RNA sequence: UGUAUAUAGUUAAAAAUUAAUAU
C-alpha cells in the first residue's frame, strides 16, 4: 500500500510533473488484459494494493483477480487445454500501460488509451501466447521479460 | 567463498607479527631475493581479549637464569637496571 | 519546548530581484538553447500554425531491443520557438494502441523530424476525433 | 603498480554496477548533516562514536581506566613499559579519531640502533608468517650483525631472541646425549633437601613414564661432600649444570633442563651443528583442543 | 506528610591538635578535659585569673 | 548509522604491543623505543625492569627502518610514518574551503549525452568577495571567512551596515554570509571570488529561504488526513485530531500543528553541479529549489559523500585557496561558447530503461 | 556520574554545590543561584586568581566514612519522634 | 485501525546525543568503566587510616622514610646502629649483615675514612658468626670499590680463590666497577670481564668486545655518589613519612597491591622460604599464570567505609622529643 | 527534486516572487491587458478590492471608471485606488488604440454611452505624447 | 545461560566446567558444551545503577 | 533556565577567561625562555609548540587497522595566508571536470613481491 | 560456490521520492 502524505512536499500530483509523479493505482482498477487468451478483459480487476511503472512492476508481483468478462466465445469438451481462465481465478498479472501520463526520466511522458495487462501464472510464466498491444519501457526487466519473451515491441 | 567477510581483519601489530617482505619465486635486482613464498595467517590467538596485559620479556639468553648483579641496592645487568 | 520555523535574517530575507537587470536572463536562455541546437539535440522551430499537425517519425533510441520508430501526427507545438520547452505531443497510434506522448524536444535520444504541408486544420481534426474515440472507449467497461 | 579502484569497464564486465555518489534515493550516508554543530572536517566519521555530537571537547579530565587520560602518573607494570606517559589520551568512547591542535610542529627525529657500528653491513635473515612456529628461523634475530655474533663461542649468527615458554612434564631426550646425576651419599638429610630433590629427578627421569632413554642416565655416588650435581651434555659436548637453588625439586629440574634444552639446541644450531628431528612436541603446536 | 526540615544544621567538629603532651590528650569522655581542644593561636594572651 | 561507526579502538589498549609500526617513546629530547628511565633512581618502583637495550624490540625495529630503504617500492605508503603532511597543500581530510553566495535566476531542462532529463536551476553568482576574516578568540576549528555579494549602492544599505564595508575597503556588498574554513584555506580581505571555485562534478550544499506560504493549516503544513467528504463529519474536514493523549493534560511539545509553513532556512545537502558559465558567473544545478527567484542561496561544499571524502585523489582536487584566474585570461574577450563547462555523466545508465544488468539482451530473449 | 565526568568534571562538582545550596535556599529563585555563582571550579590547579590571593582553606574532612547515594525525591514519612 | 504514517519508536524527548546517545545499550555498555581508576576512589582521610590498618609504623626521618619512589628505606648511620644492636640477635640471618654494608655505601663514598671501619667490623664479625661466604665478600668488595680503595678490591678478590670461593658472577662486577671509578683505564676492567666469560661465571651473548661495552655503559650510568653524572650521583630523596598513595600497585590489578599488611607479609615470606610443592621455583615458566583480570571485581565492605581502625603503633617515647636541629640528605 | 518541490498547486502569499518552476498550471505574472476582470493579489492581476461578488466588484469597477471619465477626479477609497489607476491607464490604452473593436470593448464596460463618446476624443489629444502612468494617485490625509 | 536462581545451586557438570568471576557474579564457564552447561549466579546486571536496579 | 544551562551561562565566560589567561601567560613563558636555556621539561619543550606523534597507526583488539589523524595548524602559516595573494590556479585543475561516481577500492598486492600487510584473508 | 540433497553471508542498482539554522 504505497502511500504519500499530502503536505505540499509529499504529494502525488497528477503525473505530468516529473518522474515519481503520482497515483499508484489502488486495489481494484479493472484492467484490460491483452494476452491471446480467454480473458476478454472488458474487465480484469486488480487485487494488489499498488500498481505503476515508477512503482516498478519490477519488484512487487502484483496479484490480480479476473473480474472476468471471461470470453468472446469458446466451446468443446468439459476440460480442455488450460488457457481458458475460470471466472474468478487469481493471477499475478503484468501491467503494460496506463491511461495516466507516465513521465519518465527522459521527459517523455506517455499516456495510453487503455490501461492493459497480460495474465501471468503464479510463477510469472505468461498464460498467453501472443500480445495484441504495446507495452511501455517498464518491461524489459529480467523480472518478467525472461518469461515475457518480447511477445511484441515496445513504446 | 568461506566467511564472506573478505578482508575483515587486515591487521597485525608490529609486535606479534614477524616480518615484512616475502616473494614467491622471482628476485627483484638485489642479487639476494630468496625470501619465502610465504603464507598469510591469523594473528596470535584471540588478540587481547584473553590477555590484555603482558609482562616485559627480556632476550631469551638474558631471560633464563637472570643473574643477580647489583650495585648499591640496584640490579645492573648488561642491559637492564632495576631497584631491587 | 519551541522552534523558530521562520528565518528572517538580513541574508535570507533580502532579495536580488532589484539588481537582476544586470543579468540578461533570456539572452542566456537563447544561448543556452543555442548550445543544444549545436550539439544536434535540437533543430530550430519558428511555427505557430503550420505545426499544429505534421508527421513526425520518432526515433527514441531506447536501448530496449532497438530504436522505436512511430509514425505520428503532432498536435501540441508547446513552445513556438527554439527555446528549451519544445513539446510536440505527437499522437503516434503505434500499431493498434493510441499513445498521446509528448517529446521534450531537447533530448538526444528522443529525436524526430516533422514535415510541413500536412499541417491541415482538417488532418488535425482527423486525428483528434481518432483520439477522442479512443479515449472514450478505453475505460474497460 | 596497479590501480587501487576498479574501472568502469572492469566493474561493468563482472555484471556489477557503479555505486552512486549522486542523486540516488539511498541514504547517502552523511551523519553530521544536522548534528555536528561547528566546522566539520572531511574526515568521514570522526565524531560518531562520541555520540555524533561535537559538544564538550574542552575538558581534559575523563574517566580513565588503566592506561588512559590521567593514569599516566601511576605505576602500572604494563602501561609503565607499554605507553609513554605523554601520549595517554582521553576516555574510552571519547577516543580521538581526529585531534586538531594549534602551534608549531616539532617532529623529533627517529631513534637509531644501539651497539651497532655505522655502515656495518649485516647479513639479512628473512622471516615471515609461513614458517610454522617449529621453524628455527622464527625465534631468532632478523638482521644478523657481526657485532652480536659471539665468537668466543663458535657462532655463525647472533643467537635467538625469543624462546617458547611451556611447561615440560617429562625429561625427553630433546638434544642431550648424557644426563649424569652425581651425589655423595656421605652427605645426608631427612626431609626435602637438595639430596632428595636430585635423587627423585633420577627416579623421575628413570620413570617408566618419561620417554627419556633409561640407559643414558648415569648415577654417580661421590665421596668428597659434593653437593648433588646434575650434569647434562648436549650433542656438541657443552655440559650444563642446572643450579640447584634451595627448595627446588623434580618438576623444576625437569623444567630447567628441558627449557634450557631449547636454548642449548639453539646454540648448537648456531655454531653449524646439523640438528635431528625431535619426536615429542612439548610446545603444543600441531594440536587443537577438541571435545 | 510534612514539610522538609530546611533549618541550618550545625557543622561537625574540627580535628583536635596532635597530642605531643603525653597527658592522655586523646581521651574524650574524661573528667579533667573539657571536650573542646582549642589551643589555637594567641590564646596564651588570653591569660585568665 | 551502522556502517557509519568507524573502527573502534579503545584508548586503554593503544600501547606498544598494538602499534602497527614501531612504537616510539619520546624522552622530551629524542624519540626512543624504550621508556624513559627516571633519573632519580629512588623514583623507580621495585621489580620494574627499566629497559636500556631490549634485543627483541631493537631487532624488530632494525628490520623496519632498514627494510624501508632496501625495498622502497613495497613500503611507499609507510612513509607517512616519519614524513608527515605539511600544513597547507590541501590536506585531503582537513582542508575546508569556503562557499560563495548565489542567486536563483531561472530554471531549465538539460539532458546528458544520455537522455536523462535534469530540471536545472541556474544560480547567478553576482559579485563574491571576501569582506572580513573572523575567528573566535583565535581558537582552533572556529575560523570563519565572510563573503560579500551583489555590489550595491551605498544607499541601499542602512548607514550602520554600509559603514562596515566602507571600513573593510571592499565595495559595499548587498549581502554577506560566514563560512567556516580551516586556517590553511584563508585568503586576503578583498579577494574577488569567481564561479570556477566550484568544479563541474562537485557536490555543493545550498542554503536559502524556502518560499513563504503564509499561515497554512495543518493539512498543508504537515500531512494530516481527516474528514470524509460526504460521509458525515459535521465540521471536521481539516481540523487536527486529538491533541494530547487523554490524561497527560499537557499537549506534548510538538504535536506538530497548524503553523506558518515554510519561510525558513532550508538546506539541500549533496546536490551535484551541472554546468558553469564562467563568463556569465552562472552555475546550474540539476534540481528544483523552492525559493522565490532572487533568493540569496549560499553554496558550501558537501564534505563527505557515502563515507568517502569529496576532494580525494581519485575524484578531483580543488583549486585549494580559491580559483584565481590567470593574468593573460579575462572574460571580456570570449563568449558564452567558450565560457561553458559541463559535468561527467551523473547517472551510470539512461534512466528511462534499467541498468544494463536488468535489461536483457536477445541472447537470453532467445531463451530456448 | 562518570558519563557526566566525560563531559565536564567541573559539572560533577557543580551538581553537588547546587545540592547543598538547594539544601536550604530553594524557596526563592534569587538565593537559589546567587551563591552558586560565587564558587570557581577548576579541573586543574592553574587559575587566574593569583591576583586575588585565595587564602587556603584550613579544613580536614570530618567524616572518614564513605558517601551513601540518597535519591533526591526520597521521602521520610515518620521520624523517631518522642510521641510514639 | 492500522498503518501509521510514522513507523518506528524514535522517542520524543531523549535527543541530546551527549547525555543520551542513540547507541544501543548492548553496544554502548562495553564502555562503562567497571575498572575505573583515575578519578580515584580512596580519599585522603584513609591514606593514614589504611597505613596503620596494616600494622605499619611511622618512623622519624633518621631511622627511615618512604622515599620518592614510595619504597621504604633505612638511613645509613641508622643502619649501622641496628647492626650495632642486633648483631647478637638470633634472628639476624646471613643476608641481614650484607644489607647493612650496602646501606653503608652512600656514606663510605662520602665518609671514606670514618665509615670504612664499620664495613670491616661488619666484615670481621660476619666471619665469626658465619664462616665465610660470597655475600660478605661481594658486598665488602663493592664497599671497597666505592671507598675508591681499588687496591682493597684486589686485596679482597684474591682471597676468594684463597678461600676456594670461586669469584662469583658479581665478584667480577664489583671489580669491574672498582677498576673504573678508581680512575684506572680500561684493560684493567676489560681484562677482568674477559676472565669471567671464559670461566662461564658471567655470560655474554654478543661478540665479547661489545658486551663489555654494554656492561660499562651501565657502570657509567651508575656513576659514583660524589660525581655528578648518573643515577647514584643524584642525592635528592623524597622525604615522606608515609607513601602518598597507600593503594599503589606493582602489578596489574588492585589485588596486586604494593603495601601488604605485616600479618600477611609474614605468611608470604614463609611460603617463599619453605618447600614449593605447587609452584615451581627458579625457572622462567611460573606455573601460577597471572590472571588478575579474571579475578573478583567489586567493591567490598572495605571499599566504601574505608579501612578498619587499628590504633597507631606509637611510642610513649620518654626520650624528650627535642627537635633540636634540622637534619636532611644524609 | 525531479518533480517540483511543491507540486502542481499551492498559494504562496501576498509578497512572494514568481519562483518559476516546471508546471502544468498557467500563471500570467504580467498584466498588460486592458480593462480586465482579473482581480487578485497575484502579479498578473490588479488588486482585488473588497466587494460582495466578482460580479458586484465589476459593477463597482464600472461606476468608478465612468465617474473618473465624467469628471477627471474621483476620490476613491482604499484598495480601489491601486485598482483604479490601472483602469485609467487601460481606458487610455483603450482610447488610444481607436479601432472600433476597442471603442466597444469600452462600450461594454461603461454604464453610460456619452462617456465612451468622450473618452475617445479628449484622451488621444491629451495623452498623445504620454505613454504610461496616466493616473496620479495622491493620498488624502484624513482617513474616512 | 540459565541463571541458577541462588548461587548455591551451581554445580560443575563437566571436567572443563569451572568457576569464574564474571563481574562480581560467580558463574560457571566451560570450553566444552560452551552454553549447554553454562550457569550464571543471579545478581544485578554488570553495569547497574542506584535508581534502576536498586 | 535549566540546571545545565545555568552552569554554562555562568561558566561560559569563566572558561574563556581561563584559557585567555593561559595564553596571556603563555606569552610570559615565551619571554623568560628567550634568554633562558634551550628548553626545560615545562610541559613539553616550552615554546608554543606541538610535538609530533609517531604513534598513530594501531591495529585494534578486533584486528582492524585504526589510524589516528592529528593535524597541527601553524599560527605563522595561516597569517601568511591572510596577507599574500594565492597563486593562479593550475589550468589542469579547473579545466578538468571532477569525476562523479567514486569507484570501489580494488585489492592488490603491490608488485611481484607479495608483502601487502593485511596478514591475509583469502 | 562454501556446506548437501539443497545451497548461504559485506555490498550495489532499482523500488517505498524528498531534503530544513531563533538573536
Ligand atoms: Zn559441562
Amino acid at each position: 500500500i504505497i502511500r504519500r502524505k499530502g503536505s505540499y512536499r509529499s504529494r502525488w500530483g497528477n503525473g505530468t510533473e516529473g518522474y515519481g509523479a503520482g497515483v499508484p493505482l489502488s486495489d481494484q482498477v479493472k484492467l484490460h488484459c491483452v494476452d491471446n487468451t480467454n480473458c476478454k478483459h472488458v474487465r480484469l480487476i486488480a487485487k494488489a494494493t499498488a500498481e505503476r511503472f515508477a512503482h516498478c512492476r519490477v519488484f512487487p508481483a502484483v496479484a490480480h483477480r479476473v473480474s472476468v468478462q471471461r470470453f468472446k466465445g469458446r466451446g468443446g469438451g468439459g476440460e480442455v487445454s488450460r488457457h481458458r481462465v475460470k471466472p474468478g481465478n487469481i493471477y499475478w498479472v503484468c501491467l503494460f500501460t496506463r491511461r495516466q501520463t507516465n513521465t519518465r526520466m527522459s521527459g517523455l511522458q506517455t499516456n495510453f488509451d487503455r490501461n492493459t495487462c497480460i495474465i501471468m501464472n503464479d510463477q510469472r510464466v505468461p498464460l498467453g501466447t501472443r500480445v495484441m498491444y504495446c507495452a511501455g519501457r517498464h518491461v524489459n526487466h529480467k523480472y518478467h521479460l525472461k518469461a515475457v519473451v518480447l511477445a511484441n515491441f515496445f513504446v | 567463498v568461506r566467511t564472506e567477510d573478505f578482508f575483515s581483519k587486515e591487521a597485525v601489530s608490529h609486535a606479534r607479527r614477524v616480518s615484512w617482505a616475502p616473494h614467491t619465486t622471482e628476485k627483484k635486482v638485489g642479487a639476494f631475493a630468496k625470501l619465502s613464498r610465504s603464507n598469510f595467517n591469523d594473528p596470535l590467538p584471540v588478540s587481547f581479549q584473553s590477555e590484555p596485559y603482558f609482562e616485559e620479556e627480556i632476550e631469551a639468553y638474558r631471560a633464563h637464569h637472570r643473574p643477580d648483579v647489583y650495585v648499591y641496592k640496584y640490579n645492573v645487568s648488561p642491559t637492564h637496571l632495576s631497584l631491587r | 519546548g519551541y522552534t523558530r520555523e521562520r528565518t528572517n535574517r538580513h541574508f535570507f530575507v533580502s532579495r536580488a530581484n532589484a539588481f537582476f537587470s544586470r543579468l540578461p536572463i533570456s539572452r542566456i536562455q537563447r544561448a543556452l538553447a543555442m548550445e543544444a541546437i549545436k550539439k544536434g539535440s535540437m533543430k530550430p522551430w519558428k511555427h505557430t500554425k503550420e505545426q499544429i499537425i505534421g508527421s513526425p517519425i520518432t526515433c527514441n533510441f531506447e536501448y530496449n531491443p532497438r530504436p522505436v520508430r512511430l509514425i505520428g501526427t503532432v498536435m501540441d507545438a508547446h513552445t513556438e520557438e527554439t527555446s528549451i520547452k519544445g513539446g510536440l505531443k505527437v499522437y503516434a497510434r503505434s500499431e493498434e494502441a493510441n499513445m498521446m506522448l509528448w517529446i521534450p524536444a531537447g533530448n538526444p535520444k528522443l529525436k524526430y523530424e516533422v514535415t510541413a504541408a500536412k499541417g491541415s486544420f482538417e488532418h488535425y481534426l482527423d486525428e483528434r476525433s481518432k483520439w477522442d474515440e479512443a479515449w472514450l472507449t478505453g475505460r474497460a467497461r | 603498480a596497479p590501480a587501487s579502484h576498479y574501472t568502469f569497464a572492469n566493474l561493468k564486465k563482472l555484471g556489477l554496477c557503479a555505486p552512486q555518489v549522486a542523486l540516488s534515493r539511498q541514504p547517502r550516508l552523511r551523519p553530521h548533516v544536522g548534528h555536528l554543530n561547528g566546522l566539520v572536517y572531511p574526515l568521514p566519521y570522526y565524531a560518531m562514536w562520541r555520540g555524533n555530537h561535537d559538544k564538550y571537547t574542552y575538558n581534559q579530565a575523563t574517566p580513565a581506566r588503566w592506561g588512559e587520560g590521567n593514569t599516566n602518573t601511576m605505576y602500572h607494570q604494563h602501561y609503565a613499559h607499554a605507553k609513554c606517559p605523554t601520549d595517554y589520551g582521553r576516555g574510552g568512547r571519547e577516543f580521538q579519531f581526529l585531534s586538531v591542535k594549534r602551534g608549531k610542529l616539532k617532529r623529533k627525529p627517529l631513534p637509531t640502533v644501539q651497539y651497532v657500528d655505522p655502515n656495518s653491513k649485516p647479513q639479512w635473515v628473512f622471516k615471515s608468517w609461513h614458517n610454522p612456529l617449529s621453524a628455527p628461523s622464527m625465534w631468532e634475530r632478523e638482521v644478523q650483525y657481526p657485532e652480536h655474533t659471539p665468537a668466543h663461542t663458535g657462532a655463525k649468527r647472533p643467537l635467538a631472541v625469543v624462546a617458547p615458554k611451556t611447561s615440560h612434564k617429562h625429561l625427553f631426550l630433546m638434544h642431550m646425549e648424557k644426563v649424569t646425576v652425581t651425589v655423595s651419599p656421605l652427605l645426608f638429610g631427612y626431609g626435602h633437601t637438595l639430596q632428595k630433590a636430585a635423587l627423585d629427578f633420577y627416579r623421575r627421569g628413570l620413570s617408566a613414564r618419561s620417554p627419556f632413554p633409561s640407559d643414558k642416565m648415569f648415577l654417580y655416588y661421590s665421596i668428597d661432600h659434593i653437593t648433588p650435581k646434575i650434569e647434562v651434555t648436549w650433542l656438541d659436548g657443552s655440559v650444563y649444570v642446572p643450579p640447584l637453588i634451595e627448595g627446588v625439586k623434580a618438576q623444576d629440574l625437569i623444567q630447567m633442563v628441558m627449557e634450557q634444552a631449547w636454548l642449548a639446541a639453539d646454540r648448537m644450531s648456531a655454531e653449524g651443528r646439523v640438528l635431528n628431528p625431535i619426536a615429542i612436541d612439548d610446545y603444543k603446536w600441531e594440536q587443537l583442543i577438541a571435545f | 506528610s510534612s514539610k522538609k526540615d530546611r533549618t541550618f544544621k550545625v557543622m561537625p567538629v574540627p580535628p583536635p591538635p596532635p597530642a605531643t603532651t603525653a597527658v592522655e590528650q586523646r581521651d574524650d569522655f574524661a573528667d579533667n578535659r573539657g571536650l573542646s581542644a582549642t589551643t589555637r593561636t594567641l590564646s596564651p594572651t588570653f591569660r585568665m585569673f | 548509522w551502522y556502517r557509519c561507526y568507524p573502527s573502534l579502538m579503545e584508548e586503554k589498549d593503544r600501547d606498544m604491543y598494538h602499534c602497527y609500526y614501531p612504537y616510539l617513546f619520546d624522552h622530551g629530547d629524542k624519540m626512543s623505543l624504550y621508556p624513559k628511565i627516571p633519573d632519580n633512581p629512588r623514583e623507580w618502583q621495585v621489580e620494574q625492569l627499566q629497559t636500556t637495550y631490549d634485543a627483541i624490540r631493537e631487532d624488530k625495529y632494525d628490520a623496519f627502518v632498514r627494510l624501508r630503504a632496501k625495498f622502497p617500492e613495497l613500503y611507499q605508503d609507510t612513509y607517512a610514518w616519519d614524513n608527515p603532511p605539511p600544513f597547507g597543500e590541501f590536506n585531503m581530510f582537513y582542508s575546508v574551503r569556503f562557499g560563495m553566495i548565489g542567486v536563483k535566476a531561472f530554471t531549465c531542462k538539460d539532458y546528458d549525452d544520455l537522455g536523462n532529463q535534469f530540471d536545472c536551476t541556474a544560480f547567478w553568482f553576482p559579485d563574491n568577495q571576501i569582506v572580513k576574516h573572523s575567528t573566535r578568540n583565535g581558537d582552533v576549528g572556529t575560523d570563519k571567512v565572510y563573503v560579500g555579494a551583489m555590489n550595491v549602492p551605498v544607499e541601499f544599505h542602512k548607514p550602520h551596515v554600509a559603514a562596515f564595508y566602507k571600513a573593510a575597503g571592499v565595495p559595499v556588498k548587498h549581502v554577506s554570509a560566514g563560512f567556516p574554513v580551516t586556517p590553511d584555506a584563508y585568503a586576503p580581505v578583498g579577494t574577488k571570488l569567481d564561479v570556477r571555485h566550484f568544479k563541474p562534478g562537485q557536490e555543493v550544499t545550498i542554503t536559502f529561504q524556502n518560499t513563504d506560504y503564509g499561515y497554512q493549516g495543518v493539512m498543508f503544513r504537515h500531512g494530516f488526513d481527516g474528514g470524509y467528504v460526504w460521509l458525515g463529519d459535521s465540521k471536521w474536514q481539516r481540523r487536527p485530531g486529538c491533541m494530547g493523549a487523554e490524561g497527560q493534560k499537557r499537549i506534548y511539545p510538538g504535536h506538530r500543528m497548524a503553523g506558518q509553513t515554510g519561510a525558513s532556512a532550508e538546506t539541500y545537502d549533496g546536490v551535484p553541479v551541472w554546468r558553469i558559465d564562467y563568463k556569465n558567473s552562472l552555475i546550474y544545478l540539476p534540481t528544483l529549489i523552492d525559493a522565490d527567484v532572487g533568493t540569496y542561496v549560499k553554496f558550501r561544499d558537501t564534505i563527505n559523500t557515502k563515507g568517502y571524502t569529496l576532494w580525494n585523489e581519485h575524484r578531483g582536487t580543488p583549486p585549494f585557496p580559491t580559483f584565481i584566474p590567470s593574468e593573460e585570461e579575462d572574460l571580456s574577450k570570449l563568449a558564452t561558447d567558450e565560457g561553458q563547462l559541463t559535468s561527467p555523466p551523473l547517472y551510470m545508465y539512461f534512466r528511462d530503461e534499467f541498468a544494463a544488468a536488468q535489461l536483457v539482451t536477445q541472447a537470453d530473449v532467445e531463451d530456448a | 556520574l562518570s558519563e557526566m565526568y566525560e563531559r565536564d568534571p567541573c559539572m560533577v562538582m557543580w551538581w553537588y554545590l547546587k545540592d547543598e545550596v538547594n539544601r536550604h535556599f530553594v524557596r526563592k529563585l534569587k538565593t537559589r543561584t546567587a551563591p552558586l555563582e560565587k564558587a570557581w571550579l577548576y579541573e586543574d590547579s592553574v587559575h587566574p586568581h593569583a591576583e586575588k590571593n585565595p587564602r587556603p582553606l584550613v579544613w580536614t574532612d570530618t567524616a572518614t566514612m564513605g558517601w551513601r547515594y540518597k535519591d533526591p525525591t526520597f521521602q521520610r514519612r515518620w521520624s523517631p519522634n518522642q510521641f510514639m | 485501525k492500522g498503518w501509521t504514517h510514522n513507523p518506528g519508536h524514535t522517542r520524543r524527548g531523549g535527543k541530546n546525543l551527549a547525555w543520551r546517545p542513540k547507541i544501543s545499550d548492548a553496544k554502548l555498555s562495553q564502555f562503562v568503566p567497571l575498572a575505573l581508576v583515575h578519578p580515584r576512589r580512596h580519599p585522603n582521610n584513609w591514606q593514614e587510616r589504611q597505613f596503620n590498618a596494616l600494622g605499619y609504623t611511622k618512623w622519624p626521618k633518621d631511622i627511615g622514610f618512604y622515599n620518592a619512589g614510595d619504597n621504604f628505606e633505612v638511613t645509613p648511620e641508622a643502619a649501622w646502629r641496628l647492626y650495632v644492636h642486633a648483631r647478637d640477635e638470633p634472628y639476624w640471618g646471613k643476608l641481614h649483615c650484607e644489607k647493612t654494608i650496602i646501606t653503608l655505601l652512600p656514606v663510605v663514598e662520602k665518609a671514606p675514612k670514618e665509615n670504612m671501619e664499620r664495613v670491616l667490623d661488619v666484615f670481621r664479625h660476619y666471619l665469626k658468626r658465619y664462616g665465610a661466604d660470597h655475600y660478605i665478600y661481594n658486598a665488602v668488595m663493592q664497599a671497597a670499590a666505592f671507598a675508591k680503595n681499588y687496591e682493597q678490591a684486589e686485596q679482597l678478590f684474591k682471597e676468594m680463590e684463597t678461600l676456594g670461593l670461586e669469584p662469583n658472577a658479581q665478584s667480577y662486577v664489583n671489580m669491574m666497577l672498582a677498576a673504573k671509578l678508581c680512575g684506572l683505564p680500561p684493560e684493567k676492567s676489560e681484562a677482568y670481564f674477559k676472565r669471567a666469560v671464559k670461566d662461564g661465571a658471567m655470560q655474554s651473548v654478543m661478540r665479547m668486545d661489545t658486551e663489555f661495552r654494554m656492561w660499562m655503559d651501565q657502570l657509567d650510568r651508575l656513576g659514583s655518589f660524589t660525581a655528578s653524572s648518573g643515577y647514584l650521583s643524584v642525592n635528592e630523596e623524597g622525604a615522606k613519612p608515609m607513601p602518598r598513595d597507600m593503594w599503589a600497585i606493582w602489578g596489574w590489578h588492585r589485588s596486586e597491591s604494593k603495601f601488604i599488611s605485616r600479618r600477611d607479609l609474614i605468611m608470604q615470606q614463609v611460603r617463599a622460604r619453605v618447600h614449593s610443592g605447587k609452584e615451581l621455583v627458579g625457572t622462567v615458566y611460573t606455573k601460577t599464570r597471572r590472571q588478575p583480570w579474571a579475578k573478583f571485581n567489586g567493591m567490598l565492605r572495605h571499599d566504601y567505609n574505608g579501612p578498619s581502625y587499628r590504633a597507631p603503633t606509637i611510642f610513649p617515647d620518654a626520650p624528650e622529643y627535642t627537635n633540636e636541629a634540622g637534619h636532611k640528605a644524609f | 527534486g525531479r518533480p517540483p518541490p511543491v507540486m502542481g498547486h499551492a498559494k504562496r502569499m501576498r509578497f512572494a516572487g514568481v519562483d518559476d518552476n516546471p508546471s502544468v498550471t498557467h500563471k500570467p505574472w504580467d498584466t498588460s491587458e486592458p480593462l480586465m476582470a482579473d482581480y487578485g493579489w497575484e502579479r498578473g492581476k490588479l488588486p482585488k478590492f473588497r466587494a460582495r461578488s466578482p460580479f458586484h466588484r465589476q459593477q463597482i469597477a464600472r461606476r468608478m471608471v465612468t465617474e473618473l471619465i465624467r469628471k477627471d477626479y474621483v476620490i476613491v477609497g482604499g484598495a480601489r485606488a491601486p485598482a483604479l489607476r490601472i483602469l485609467a491607464d487601460h481606458v487610455v490604452e483603450l482610447a488610444k488604440a481607436g479601432d472600433t473593436d476597442s471603442r466597444q470593448q469600452l462600450a461594454y464596460f461603461l454604464h453610460d454611452p456619452l462617456m465612451v463618446d468622450k473618452a475617445f476624443d479628449e484622451y488621444p489629444r491629451r495623452f498623445r505624447d504620454m505613454n504610461a502612468k496616466y493616473a496620479m494617485m495622491t493620498r488624502l490625509k484624513g482617513r474616512r | 545461560h540459565p541463571g541458577l536462581v541462588p548461587r548455591d545451586k551451581l554445580k560443575l557438570h563437566c571436567e572443563f566446567c569451572r568457576f569464574h568471576w564474571v563481574q562480581d557474579t560467580l558463574v560457571v564457564r566451560c570450553a566444552a558444551h560452551p552454553k549447554e552447561h553454562n550457569q550464571r549466579e543471579i545478581w544485578l546486571e554488570p553495569t547497574w545503577t542506584w535508581g534502576k536496579q536498586q | 533556565d535549566s540546571f545545565k544551562e545555568h552552569y554554562h551561562r555562568v561558566h561560559l565566560p569563566r572558561r574563556l577567561a581561563l584559557q585567555r589567561y593561559i595564553k596571556r601567560e603563555e606569552a610570559r613563558l615565551s619571554r623568560h625562555k628567550g634568554k633562558a636555556v634551550a628548553a626545560a621539561a615545562a610541559a613539553g619543550v616550552q615554546p608554543g609548540e606541538v610535538a609530533y606523534k609517531y604513534n598513530r597507526w594501531w591495529v585494534s583488539n578486533d584486528h582492524e587497522f585504526v589510524h589516528q589523524f592529528a593535524f597541527v595548524e601553524d599560527p605563522d602559516v595561516t597569517r601568511e595566508k591572510r596577507n599574500t595573494l594565492p597563486l593562479v590556479t593550475k589550468e589542469n585543475i579547473w579545466k578538468e571536470p571532477q569525476q562523479t561516481f567514486f569507484l570501489p577500492f580494488a585489492p592488490f598486492v603491490r608488485v611481484v613481491d607479495y608483502a601487502k600487510d593485511p596478514d591475509t584473508k583469502f
